[PDB]
């Protein structure tokens, strides 16, 4: 019923009512780089990639 | 008595990839109790 990898995570499954397959992928997570000046009121934002 | 010109190549490493690591996304990505517990064991994240 379930699909696993070498690390034990779940990367897929199969529905019981409809008998169809799916894939599981992790969602986005990251930081943001801010360039700030000495006496500035708001820094500049850069979302890399 | 007779000569020629020979060529060779040489490589020297001068740089390396710049790796950046943070505490949140590595230890306490999406957990609040994890953050509350990490805020008591000393940061060490400023040092890293
Ligand atoms: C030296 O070698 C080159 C290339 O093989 C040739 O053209 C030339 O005549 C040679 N010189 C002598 C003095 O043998």
């Amino acid at each position: 019923n379930l699909l696993y990898d070498s690390n034990g995570n779940i990367i897929g499954f199969k529905d019981f009512l409809t008998n169809k397959t799916y894939t599981i992928l992790p969602c986005y997570s990251g930081r943001v780089s801010a360039a700030f000046y000495q006496n500035s009121s708001s820094p500049a934002l850069l979302y890399r990639n | 008595t007779n000569f020629t010109i020979a060529g060779h190549e040489e490589f020297i490493q001068t740089s390396s990839p710049k790796v950046t690591i943070d505490c949140s996304a590595f230890v306490c990505s999406n957990y609040a109790a994890c953050h509350d517990l990490l805020s008591e064991y000393g940061t060490f994240c400023d040092n890293i």
